[PDB]
């Protein structure tokens, strides 16, 4: 089906609950890892270690 | 004195008008009121680039 409301023309979507200003800055706290399944059923992990400043 | 701060007084209400005026299409820019807003510059998601004027 290629209608608009098919499941698979989108996907799920988050959001945060905490609001971060223009003068945020990432402190001493930077990992954050997505642990989900992949579309072939695997477990898929990715770590991103961001850069802080 | 009081003449020289007449002028003072007629620029100083000048400096709130350029203020409240000043706008981009109808948009303000320099009342404050236009926060920090973001710049998409990519062509994908995400690319956006913040721009501040207090």
């Amino acid at each position: 089906s290629m209608r608009s409301d098919t499941q698979a023309m989108g996907g799920k979507s988050y959001r945060a609950q905490e609001g971060k200003a223009a003068d945020w800055r990432v402190g001493a706290a930077t990992d954050l890892t997505l642990s989900y399944t992949n579309k072939q059923g695997e477990a898929r992990e990715v770590t991103i270690n961001a850069k802080q400043g | 004195r009081r003449a020289i701060q007449e002028e003072v007084s007629a620029l100083n209400d000048e400096l709130n008008r350029i203020a409240e005026t000043t706008s981009f299409g109808g948009n303000k820019l320099l009342n404050g009121s236009f926060g920090s807003k973001s710049f998409q510059i990519g062509a994908d998601s995400g690319e956006a680039v913040m721009l501040s004027m207090g």
